[PDB]
């Protein structure tokens, strides 16, 4: 079983570097696609429903104001997000499709995917049982082993970054902060809920952190709420680096101990970073009934399937203020997303 | 109860990432 896994993932690296060491680049233009909704928003721009119109496909196309970009001060950050993102493949990693840029903006045409964020669907129905937070965390456990496989850190796990699909599965969106690291990372960078303890400390983390918010995301799912709130980030902050945990009552024995076991600030006793690796959690008494083959073929049953009122409908996002793209007659930041 | 503390404060939407 453990060494299927040891040679999928082998050829899988084999392809990710290909990909990796020649990225590809320039795959489309802006006025190939009709723009039809504002799907989503972020701090570098706008996420747009489009359609490809030789094809007839939606997508979901990521626009960044390259300015805005250096501004913030996220240019290493944004290359990392593109280059990472077109080389990857795996059944819950969402699809890059195109990419390209113009005097303005950094666009990136990805899988539409029209079912929902795991978050307003959490926020709605408020918390997941144990057997539908499994069903999700069990697909965050195979991708993360993708990934940190591969030298990647993903670092921006949330309920937020995770959509869900027709058949009621998930996709990581957002590849902001991921980054291809061997050994250590200092950059301050996640979501203050979910940031590892070594993160706030300024020490110098590794891919443990993924596997710490791993833990929130299950503990947030299964509760309806996070491990650590506030209403300021630094009382976050205090509440992460105190190493206290209040369960819920409703929480299975088995779920908490799977907890305090992903939650742990010491590093060398946190599953995911121990010699096992892995397996520490799949082979975990809360994962007993999960059939890891058949979530990774996608032949359970999800326990929730979104609305689908057909191609582009968009009723499972919000509405957002519509606003122009506006491409600039003169180049602006060149040099810095050159390899773009 | 834990929750209402939590549907009462001001982190229930969106969470933005840091910078630094
Ligand atoms: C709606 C949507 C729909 N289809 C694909 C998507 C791909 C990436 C991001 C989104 S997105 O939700 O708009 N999005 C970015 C905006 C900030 N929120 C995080 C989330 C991953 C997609």
């Amino acid at each position: 079983e453990q060494e299927s896994v040891k040679e999928f993932l082998a050829k899988a690296k084999e392809d990710f570097l290909k990909k990796w060491e020649n990225p590809a680049q320039n795959t489309a233009h802006l006025d190939q696609f009709e723009r039809i909704k504002t799907i989503g928003t972020g701090s570098f721009g706008r996420v747009m429903l489009v359609k490809h119109m030789e094809t007839g496909n939606h997508y979901a196309m990521k626009i960044l104001d390259k300015q805005k970009v250096v501004k913030l001060k996220q240019i290493e950050h944004t290359l990392n997000e593109k280059r990472i993102l077109q080389a990857v493949n795996f059944p819950f990693l969402v699809k890059l499709e195109f990419s390209f840029k113009d005097n303005s903006n950094l666009y990136m045409v990805m899988e539409y995917v029209p079912g929902g964020e795991m978050f307003s669907h959490l926020r709605r129905i408020g918390r997941f049982s144990e057997p539908h937070a499994r069903f999700y965390a069990a697909q965050i456990v195979l991708t993360f082993e993708y990934l940190h496989s591969l030298d990647l850190i993903y670092r921006d796990l949330k309920p937020e970054n995770l959509l869900i699909d027709q058949q009621g599965y998930i996709k990581v969106a957002d590849f902001g902060f991921a980054k291809r690291v061997k050994g250590r990372t200092w950059t301050l960078c996640g979501t203050p809920e979910y940031l590892a303890p070594e993160i706030i400390l300024s020490k110098g983390y590794n891919k443990a952190v993924d596997w710490w918010a791993l833990g929130v995301l299950i503990y947030e799912m299964a509760a309806g709420y996070p491990p650590f709130f506030a209403d300021q980030p630094i009382q976050i902050y205090e509440k992460i680096v105190s190493g206290k945990v209040r369960f819920p009552s409703h929480f299975s024995s088995d779920l908490k101990d799977l907890l305090r076991n992903l939650l742990q600030v010491d590093l060398t006793k946190r599953f995911g970073n121990l010699k096992n690796g892995v397996n520490d959690i799949k082979n975990h008494k809360w994962f007993a009934t999960t059939d890891w083959i058949a979530i990774y073929q996608r032949k359970v049953e999800a326990p929730f399937i979104p609305k689908f009122k057909g191609p582009g409908d968009t009723s499972n996002f919000d509405d957002y203020e519509e606003e122009e793209i506006r491409v600039s007659i003169n180049e602006k930041c060149g040099k810095e997303f050159s390899e773009f | 109860t834990t929750y209402a503390d939590f549907i009462a404060s001001g982190r229930t939407g969106r969470r933005n990432a840091i910078h630094d």
